[PDB]
């Protein structure tokens, strides 16, 4: 029969659910759009804009070779 | 409408409740008519707006246009698309017939008849009356010869069809001596569907095709009389099965073998399926680029007869297994292409050395070089060229398109043969709702060893 | 007879954790088609 | 074994959805009756053994029940002030939010 | 391309050939609708 | 129910929508964790410092071509905590750094182990026997073999599969390539497993669909069955008689039919995972030495097991250069084999 | 009581008590898998050389010239031949037959129709029996992967040499060229059988387990369940409602399948459709109609290209494509 919730047929066609749920998920989808346009995206976890996977002072692909010394590493080949 | 309440049939299975409702089963086949001749004239209207006219039409993702391009509408010399006129009049006038088909399909499943045997007795029936089921195959039949000879008419009085192997280059011809000889038209029907014969895909000029469509026409009109003025005979009522489902299962099977026929047709003819409208085909290609390089390598001054290749065989010309000279590398697999392009080159016993060494055109190398870059190889989202290539090239040719596309639907097509006249052979015989628990078959037969 | 149901359930949470941040990635990844390089 | 007035069904306004809901159909148990195909029936309805078992598959475990419904959640509390509210709220948010994405790009 | 005359009608065209697609999506609807019966 | 294990007890196994149990504090974490690893790493951490690449939605890269990128090979074997010893607790540069595979990667395998146990708590909740939890041991061996053990035997990680579609792709490329992998007796008992199943899976629904009984009047047969009833809705005498007369020989032992649908899959992936562990330490089946020695004594001898080698070369040749940056190949094109104008 | 000759032998025909059922379909099957066998038996024993991609060089495949099950294989037609009928009697001797791999065609052709006429007697002794005849149905997705493999694949790339060999290691050889000139892993039909694959393997697993899991009690500890069961018994041996119990607490209770009917179509249903989608991505890449190609996509603001995992995929497939067939190529393109 049933657990002891309210059936998922009920909640779905009620005027509260859909008055409630008409402003959060729009919010959202409107906060993962800002996310990712105001560049917060890119900061965050440090994915290279297109404009800056080559720098001028490297023009290859970047590799690391210290185990110890990745994180120096990792912050030398990031530099813009 | 109705519901499984009072039917037994689900709403997945919801057009079988109309199997004795001849009112709104012939209303929902109207409406079908319509909705194809609506897609007829939409994509007519869709290809037409997107035309350019410095690209050729297998370069566009054209597929309806070039079918309008081989009934010789606003096509030139050489291949070449003079007017667009036609096209969007044809495009016109379906889309306008649509909508009158469609209201009558509305009309005849909405406020009709529903069961038109009281009121219609003349378009009446019943599945089990075999004598009407075979007044109506008799005058679709009749319906389909006069189609047939439309179709001849159009080559022969109303300005013809386009020929590709026309001399001085294709261009639209009148066909004046269509071949109605028994012994050709036999020939192409009774033939291997192996390599070299061809079945009737190998079909090589336009003659046979309008002698063997007064054939099909004659035979059709007088197969739809003979079967209106008669009903099936004793072997025939002890063979078949007589209902609905075993007569929509027969044309299955009959138009999954159309398909079948259409999709290879497409993939390998050359002349219904001009290569100026639908590209090369497979063998087109490969020749095409054997024959671009051994005419670059001879300018180069070299001896393409005596030339020999890494494994012995010869760079450029070799022996078919029966004696032909043919083009040499992997395409030896392909010496049974004929275009319009390469047979001024080929003598009696295959090709001759002197014609490609002094008398090759400069418009059968163009030809050559087009059909060798526009090779019929692609990816699914529209990449050309091999599986190993870069994005760089925006074209799928239009032969692989249909012919992928119709063996998807014939074998879809067979499938759904197997499933009806299984159901309808079950059905008839009467335990397709399962086994009887009081009378079992098996319980009353000698175990096995 | 009446039926009064919680609205907060363990369900509630269940649906709620995959239901919340799929629709922020969703928004993200719509933003991210309008990205000219 | 299976009380078919007991399943919850007993809330459903269209007759046959709700005859559908619980296995049964009134036409089908008719010695004379005929489906589309022209096959007539042996008298055992949806289920032959509908009266040893109670009922069907169907009516052993629904997933439409209105009779479970909550009694509250067909009206709105708030009534009509809360919607003109909710209609105020969306159309703010709307505007702000296509404000928002309109200055953080490159127009 | 269209005539002349035609042109303004062009965005007309583009959209036609899935009217099909939206047939058979439009059965189905008319199914949920109907409640499935 | 008076102590804080009875009362926690009662509380956690609770008859719920959801059923949370004793093992669900192990599983629900950790599997949503790793979840939530996976979709972060495809949709907005990259590739381009570990491998040279792009993998994620940011980048431009479609569901097929986005992944959560393995290490790089100066790691090694490295757990790569978000605290230790190369993050130094940057979360930016971790990410940065490959730490998002191995953490989903350790999470997923504890989500594994609480999923089998919370197989054997709800079994022994309802009084049931826990073969459903012995049939996930298959599963969990094959990604214990492939995530783990091999990638322990190697290098280190950076030749771990990747969480991705073509990066899974490239992985069964790179095993064809080097490993010779199709010729692994171990991988052919997985394959004749995994295909047998399909096929007694679609025998056995086609089989007990087309054997049914008349319980009903209506065509549509699904509305003639009653879960609680006692009576079986097919014909085993019927489909055995079909059957013995078709193929030759026919079940007639139900059980004895479902032991076998659940053996046969299980032991198809455990022999291929035997096999995985096989080829952690490169002892692969890659040649036939007579073969071999003949084909170079006789110019003449030729099969199709010496074309896949060729194959096998060719693939390593061409893939190694970019594959494997760290080993910084540089390979002039004359090196390189090729075929005759290809 | 039948008196013709022709009445008797129909009756003897379509008789349910033979051992093996015999049919209208099994006097078309039965002869042409006879002869299939036989001369695949001989061919894979003691067959010589085959030439297979017409360049002069034989390919050898047979046990009694230096070969094992692993490697032994029966090479495809030669490429000289192309798609033309070579019947045994269209050869000038035998030793010349045996060089151009006639064998192949002939057990291509026999095998085909006897996977078909295997089908049809499939449906005959299914309506023979009483039954409903859709077990041939799911018998077409097998026989269509074998027909596209066999037949459909070597149509539409003009030669039976493309075709798949009858061996193991040939079988690998086949789906290497394959990968290398179609890109058949991103296709989305073969990812939508090998979806079909996998999930009948997991339904078939997840089906057994929970059968054997709600057995109900009828032996001791000293003999098996198997013992339990008796043949032609009226009464269901397991529980249903526990089994539907414990999925439903394992996942919720609307995942899992309350309807034994509905559940075994379910399984009927899934593999069948996979293999379906995966035979008709094969014949629809014969007419070269490859994968997706997503090879230089990722451009960076200046125009340089960002590589991917599509990308190291498209290297090993230049890696195997250029050695596929070292000295058959003689010009830059393989357009076939
Ligand atoms: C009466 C019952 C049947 C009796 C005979 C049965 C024989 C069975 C033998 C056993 C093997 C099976 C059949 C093999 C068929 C191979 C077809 C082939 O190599 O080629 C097919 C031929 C194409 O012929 C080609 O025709 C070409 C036409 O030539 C010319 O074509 C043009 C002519 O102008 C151009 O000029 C062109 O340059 C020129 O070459 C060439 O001759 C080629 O060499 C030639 O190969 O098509 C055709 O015959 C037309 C279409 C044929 C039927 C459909 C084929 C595809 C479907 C297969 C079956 C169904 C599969 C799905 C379901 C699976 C589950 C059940
Ligand atoms: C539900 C169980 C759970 C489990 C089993 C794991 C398991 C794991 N996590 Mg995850 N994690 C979880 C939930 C869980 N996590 C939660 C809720 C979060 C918050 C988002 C995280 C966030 C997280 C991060 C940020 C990281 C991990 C990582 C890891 C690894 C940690 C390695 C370590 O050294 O542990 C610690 C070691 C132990 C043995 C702890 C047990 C010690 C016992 C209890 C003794 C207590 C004694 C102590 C002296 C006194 C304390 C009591 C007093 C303070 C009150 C391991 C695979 C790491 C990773 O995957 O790297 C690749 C990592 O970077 N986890
Ligand atoms: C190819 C198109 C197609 C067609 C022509 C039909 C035709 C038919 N269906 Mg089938 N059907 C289809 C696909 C189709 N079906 C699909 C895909 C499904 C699965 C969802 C079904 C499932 C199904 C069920 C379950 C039932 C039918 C039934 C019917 C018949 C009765 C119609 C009716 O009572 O309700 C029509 C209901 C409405 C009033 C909706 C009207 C909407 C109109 C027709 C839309 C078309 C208008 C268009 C936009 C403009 C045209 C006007 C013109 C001037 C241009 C009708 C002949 C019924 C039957 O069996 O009859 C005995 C019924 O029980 N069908
Ligand atoms: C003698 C009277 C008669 C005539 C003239 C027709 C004629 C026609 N019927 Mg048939 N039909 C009849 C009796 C008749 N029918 C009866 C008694 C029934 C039982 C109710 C049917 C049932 C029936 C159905 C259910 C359908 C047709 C359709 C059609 C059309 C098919 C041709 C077409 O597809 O174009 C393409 C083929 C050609 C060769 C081109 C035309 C060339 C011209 C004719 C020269 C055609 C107009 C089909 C249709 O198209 O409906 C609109 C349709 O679906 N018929
Ligand atoms: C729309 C397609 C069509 C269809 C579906 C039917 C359907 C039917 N026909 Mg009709 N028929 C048609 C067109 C069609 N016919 C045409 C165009 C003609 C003129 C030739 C005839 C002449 C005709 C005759 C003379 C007879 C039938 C009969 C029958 C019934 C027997 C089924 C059968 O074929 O046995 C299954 C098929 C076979 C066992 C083998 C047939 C295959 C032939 C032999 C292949 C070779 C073709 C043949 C030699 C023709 C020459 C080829 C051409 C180039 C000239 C069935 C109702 C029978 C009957 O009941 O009449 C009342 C009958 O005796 N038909
Ligand atoms: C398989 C089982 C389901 C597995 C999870 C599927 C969903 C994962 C996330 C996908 C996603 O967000 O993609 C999001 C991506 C985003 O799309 C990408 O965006 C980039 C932005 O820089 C670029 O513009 C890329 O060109 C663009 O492709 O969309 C796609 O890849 C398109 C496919 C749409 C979704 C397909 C789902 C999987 C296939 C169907 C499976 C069920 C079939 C029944
Ligand atoms: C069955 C159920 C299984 C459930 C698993 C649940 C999660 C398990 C949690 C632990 C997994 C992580 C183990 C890391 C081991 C590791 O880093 O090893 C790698 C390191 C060694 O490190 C290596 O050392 C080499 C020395 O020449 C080189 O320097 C390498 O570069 C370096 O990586 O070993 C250890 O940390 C311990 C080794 C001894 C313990 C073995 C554990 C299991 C090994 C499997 C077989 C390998 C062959
Ligand atoms: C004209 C006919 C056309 C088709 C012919 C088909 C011929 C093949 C038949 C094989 C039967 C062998 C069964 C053995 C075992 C046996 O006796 O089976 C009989 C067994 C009996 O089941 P019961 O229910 O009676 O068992 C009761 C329990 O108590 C058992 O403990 O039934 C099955 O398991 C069916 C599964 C067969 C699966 C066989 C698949 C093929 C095997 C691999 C072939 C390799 C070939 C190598 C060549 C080099
Ligand atoms: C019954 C039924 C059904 C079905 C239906 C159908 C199928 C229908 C169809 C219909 C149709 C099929 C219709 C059509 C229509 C059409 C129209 C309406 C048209 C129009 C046109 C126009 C308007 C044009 C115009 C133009 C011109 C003239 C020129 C150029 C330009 C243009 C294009 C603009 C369904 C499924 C729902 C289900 C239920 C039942
Ligand atoms: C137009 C054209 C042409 C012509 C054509 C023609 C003239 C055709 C014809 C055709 C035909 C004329 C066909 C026919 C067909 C037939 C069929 C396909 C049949 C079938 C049958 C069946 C299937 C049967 C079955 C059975 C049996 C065997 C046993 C008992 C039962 C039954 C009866 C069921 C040509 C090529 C020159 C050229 C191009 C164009
Ligand atoms: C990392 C990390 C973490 C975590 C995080 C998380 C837990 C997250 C989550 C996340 C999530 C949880 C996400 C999700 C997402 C989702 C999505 C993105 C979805 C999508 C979908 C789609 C796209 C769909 C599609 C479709 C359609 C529409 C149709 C049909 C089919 C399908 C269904 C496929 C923490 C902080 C703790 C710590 C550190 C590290
Ligand atoms: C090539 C070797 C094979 C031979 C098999 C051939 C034929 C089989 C033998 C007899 C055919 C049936 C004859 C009639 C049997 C009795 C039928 C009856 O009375 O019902
Ligand atoms: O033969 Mn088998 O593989 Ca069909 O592509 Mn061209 O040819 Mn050969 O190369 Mn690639
Ligand atoms: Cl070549
Ligand atoms: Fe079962």
């Amino acid at each position: 029969g049933a657990t002891g919730e309210r059936p998922f047929s009920d909640i779905l066609t009620s005027i509260r659910y859909w008055v409630i749920h008409s402003i959060t998920i729009p919010s959202l989808f409107i906060a993962g759009w800002l996310f990712v346009s105001t560049g917060l995206a890119y900061d965050v976890f440090g994915s290279p804009r297109p404009n800056e996977y080559f720098t001028e002072d490297r023009q290859e692909t970047p590799l690391i070779t210290d185990r110890f010394n990745a994180l120096e590493q990792v912050k030398k080949l990031s530099e813009v | 409408g109705r519901d499984q309440e009072s039917t037994g049939f689900a709403w997945w299975a919801g057009n079988a409740r109309l199997i004795n409702l001849s009112g709104k089963l012939l209303g929902a086949h109207v409406a079908h008519a319509g909705l194809i001749v609506f897609w007829a004239g939409a994509m007519n209207l869709f290809e037409v707006a997107h035309f350019v006219p410095e690209k050729p039409m297998y370069e566009q993702g054209l597929i309806l246009l070039p079918h309008l391009a081989t009934l010789g509408y606003g096509v030139g010399p050489g291949g070449e698309v003079i007017d667009t006129y036609p096209y969007f009049v044809s495009g016109v006038l379906h889309l306008i017939s649509s909508a009158v088909l469609g209201f009558g399909g509305v009309y005849h499943s909405l406020v009709g008849p529903e069961t038109l045997e009281e009121s219609f007795p003349f378009f009446g029936y019943v599945w089990k009356d075999k004598n009407k089921m075979t007044t109506i195959l008799g005058i679709h039949l009749i319906v389909l010869g006069l189609g047939a000879w439309l179709l001849v008419w159009k080559a022969m009085y109303f300005g013809g069809i386009y020929d590709t192997w026309a001399p001085g280059g294709g261009d639209v011809r009148i066909i004046t001596n269509p071949t109605v000889s028994p012994g050709v038209i036999f020939g192409y029907l009774f033939r291997s569907p192996f390599g070299g014969d061809g079945w009737i895909v190998s079909v090589d000029n336009m003659e046979d095709v309008i002698g063997g469509h007064i054939w099909i026409g004659t035979l059709c009109i007088f197969g739809g009389i003979w079967h209106i003025l008669t009903k099936p005979w004793a072997w025939a009522r002890r063979a078949f099965v007589w209902s609905g489902e075993a007569y929509l299962s027969y044309s299955l099977g009959a138009i999954s073998i159309m398909g079948f026929t259409a999709c290879c047709m497409a993939w390998f003819n050359t002349t219904a399926y001009p290569s100026e409208f639908y590209g090369p085909t497979g063998p087109e290609a490969s020749q095409s680029q054997t024959f671009t390089f051994l005419v670059r390598d001879q300018r180069l001054g070299a001896n393409v007869a005596s030339a020999q290749g890494p494994t012995g065989l010869g760079k450029y010309l070799m022996r078919s297994p029966t004696g032909e000279i043919i083009f040499g590398g992997e395409t030896m697999r392909f010496w049974d292409f004929r275009g319009p392009w390469l047979e001024p080159l080929r003598g009696p016993n295959g090709l001759d050395l002197n014609k490609l060494k002094n008398d090759i055109q400069p418009w059968q190398e163009r030809r050559a070089a087009e059909y060798m870059t526009h090779a019929p190889l692609g990816s699914l989202n529209s990449v050309g060229g091999v599986a190993t290539e870069i994005n760089a090239v925006n074209y799928v040719s239009p032969r692989s398109w249909l012919a992928t596309s119709h063996f998807c639907l014939g074998f879809f097509f067979f499938v759904g043969h197997l499933w009806h006249a299984g159901r309808a052979r079950a059905a008839a015989a009467g335990f397709e709702k399962g086994i009887d628990r009081d009378n079992e078959p098996v319980l009353s037969m000698r175990p096995l060893d | 007879k009446s039926y009064t149901y919680p609205i907060f359930t363990v369900r509630w949470l269940a649906v709620h954790a995959l239901a919340v941040p799929t629709v922020f990635f969703l928004g993200a990844i719509t933003a991210m088609q309008f990205i000219q390089r | 074994k299976i009380d078919i007035s007991k399943q919850g069904l007993n809330s459903i306004q269209n007759e046959t959805v709700k005859l559908n809901l619980m296995g049964k159909s009134k036409t089908m148990e008719s010695k004379d009756w005929v489906d589309p195909q022209g096959r007539k029936g042996k008298g055992y309805g949806v289920y032959r053994f509908a009266n040893k078992y109670g009922a069907n598959v169907d009516g052993y475990s629904p997933i439409y029940t209105p009779d479970t419904w909550s009694e509250s959640g067909d009206s709105y509390k708030l009534g009509t002030k809360g919607l003109i509210a909710w209609a105020g709220l969306i159309v703010v948010l709307l505007g702000v939010g296509i404000n928002l994405v309109i200055s953080t790009s490159a127009l | 391309k269209l005539p002349e005359a035609y042109a303004p009608f062009d965005p007309i065209v583009d959209v036609l050939p899935v009217i099909p697609v939206l047939f058979l999506l439009l059965a189905l609807v008319w199914q949920a609708s109907v409640s499935f019966r | 129910k008076r102590g804080w294990f009875d009362v926690v007890d009662d509380w956690l196994r609770r008859d719920r929508f959801v059923f949370v149990g004793w093992s669900g504090l192990l599983l629900f974490p950790t599997a949503y964790l790793a979840l939530g690893g996976w979709f972060t790493g495809t949709t907005f951490v990259t590739s381009w410092y570990t491998h040279g690449l792009a993998s994620s939605y940011l980048e431009g890269c479609n569901f097929l071509t986005a992944a959560v990128s393995t290490p790089a090979n100066s790691m090694g074997h490295s757990l790569l905590f978000l605290w230790g010893p190369e993050a130094q607790g940057d979360f930016t540069r971790w990410c940065q750094l490959g730490g998002l595979w191995t953490f989903v990667a350790l999470h997923g395998s504890f989500s594994l182990i609480g999923f089998m146990l919370r197989q054997f708590e709800i079994a022994r909740s309802v009084k049931i026997r826990p073969y459903n939890a012995i049939a996930f041991s298959a599963p969990i061996s094959v990604f214990v073999s492939v995530f783990l053990i091999y990638p322990l035997g190697q290098s280190g990680w950076f030749f771990a599969p990747s969480f991705g579609v073509a990066a899974i792709f490239r992985f069964i490329l790179f095993f064809q390539g080097f490993h010779n992998w199709t010729l692994n007796p171990f991988h052919m008992m997985g394959v004749a497993g995994v295909l047998g199943a399909a096929l007694l899976c679609a025998i056995h629904g086609a089989t007990v669909e087309n054997t049914l009984f008349e319980d009903g009047d209506g065509a549509n047969t699904f509305r003639a069955f009653n879960p609680t009833q006692a009576e079986e809705t097919y014909s085993m005498v019927t489909a055995n008689r079909f059957w013995s007369q078709i193929f030759g020989v026919a079940f007639s032992n139900k059980r004895w039919l479902h032991f076998f649908m659940l053996f046969v899959p299980v032991t198809g992936l455990w022999m291929s995972a035997i096999g995985v562990v096989g080829l952690a330490l490169n002892l692969r089946a890659y040649d036939f030495v007579s073969q071999e020695i003949r084909a170079a004594e006789d110019p003449e001898f030729e099969t199709f097991y010496t074309k896949n080698i060729l194959l096998n070369e060719g693939i390593r040749a061409w893939m190694a250069a970019q594959d494997q940056p760290h080993e910084k190949l540089v390979f002039p094109e004359e090196v390189l084999p090729r075929g005759n104008a290809l | 009581e039948s008196t013709s000759l022709w009445a008797r032998f129909c009756e003897w025909v379509t008789s349910t008590e033979n051992r093996l059922y015999i049919g209208w379909f099994g006097v078309l099957m039965i002869p042409t898998l006879l002869t299939a066998t036989s001369v695949f038996i001989i061919a894979f024993i003691a067959a010589p050389p085959v030439d297979i991609d017409g360049i002069r060089e034989p390919v050898s495949g047979s046990l009694l010239y230096g070969n094992n099950i692993i490697t032994g294989a029966i090479i495809p037609t030669s490429n000289a031949i192309g798609l033309h009928f070579y019947p045994i009697w269209e050869a000038a001797s035998l030793d010349e037959w045996l060089y151009n791999g006639g064998p192949y065609q002939l057990i291509v052709c026999h095998f085909f129709l006897g996977v078909c006429s295997y089908m049809g007697r499939e449906w005959e002794l299914s309506f023979r029996l009483g039954m409903r005849p859709w077990i041939a149905v799911a018998y077409s997705a097998p026989v269509a992967a074998a027909t596209a493999v066999f037949i459909i694949y070597p149509l539409g790339q003009g030669s039976f040499s493309d075709g798949m060999p009858l061996g193991i290691s040939g079988t690998f050889n086949f789906m290497i060229v394959f990968q290398a000139e179609h890109n058949i892993l991103m296709h989305p039909f073969h990812m939508l059988g090998v979806a079909g694959v996998f999930g009948g393997s997991l339904f078939s697993a997840m089906h057994g387990s929970l059968v054997t899991s709600s057995l109900i009690r009828e032996t001791t500890e000293n003999e098996s369940a198997n013992e339990g069961y008796k043949f032609g018994q009226e009464e269901e041996t397991y529980n249903i409602v526990a089994a539907h119990g414990y999925f439903g607490r394992l996942i919720f209770q609307y995942a899992s399948f309350n309807n034994s009917r509905s559940l075994h179509f379910f399984l009927a249903a899934w593999p069948v459709v996979g293999i379906w989608f995966t035979a008709l991505g094969i014949s629809t890449m014969a007419f070269n109609l490859n994968g997706f190609n997503f090879n230089q996509s990722v451009v960076d603001s200046q125009g340089r290209v960002i590589n991917t995992w599509a990308d190291i995929i498209n290297r090993a497939n230049l890696g195997m494509e250029v050695m596929h067939e070292r000295n058959a190529h003689n010009f830059p393109l393989d357009l076939a």
